[PDB]
């Protein structure tokens, strides 16, 4: 609760690039981060793809 | 309304909680899209409570 989050939005908002944040703590799977093998019942990728892709960014901030 | 939120279980495949949070943030909220479907939804306008009978076992970031 100092402003880091805040700051990190000023940051992207003063470089105009994209600004998303995620919360790994407290989380063991790491399929989420690389999401799963594409062949199970319905698969995504990880949640880094996602962000890829609702930015339509190459260089967000993360 | 969302009852026992003390009570999740936060276990095998499935974390929850963190789309609680993500249900709960101020800002993604207004984003909100689904698996099912991926068009985001606002999420400001509408009034949320949770039930419990402890303030403890509920997740600390939730
Ligand atoms: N130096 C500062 N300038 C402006 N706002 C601040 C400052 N420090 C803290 N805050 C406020 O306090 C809140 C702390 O929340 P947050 O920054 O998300 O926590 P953390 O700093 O642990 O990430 C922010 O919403 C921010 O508005």
């Amino acid at each position: 609760g100092v402003g880091k989050t805040s700051i990190a939005r000023s940051i992207a908002r003063a470089l105009n690039r994209e600004y998303f944040r995620f919360s790994v703590g407290g989380m063991t799977d790491v399929a989420e981060i690389k999401g799963h093998r594409r062949t199970y019942v319905g698969a995504m990728p990880g949640k880094i793809i996602q962000c890829l892709k609702k930015t339509k960014t190459e260089n967000p901030l993360i | 309304l969302i009852d026992e939120v003390d009570k999740i279980g936060r276990g095998y495949q499935g974390d929850p909680s963190s789309a609680l949070l993500e249900l709960l943030d101020p800002e993604q909220n207004a984003n909100f899209l689904d698996h099912y479907l991926d068009v985001p939804v606002d999420l400001s306008k509408v009034l949320f409570i949770c039930t419990a009978n402890v303030t403890d076992t509920i997740p600390e970031p939730l």
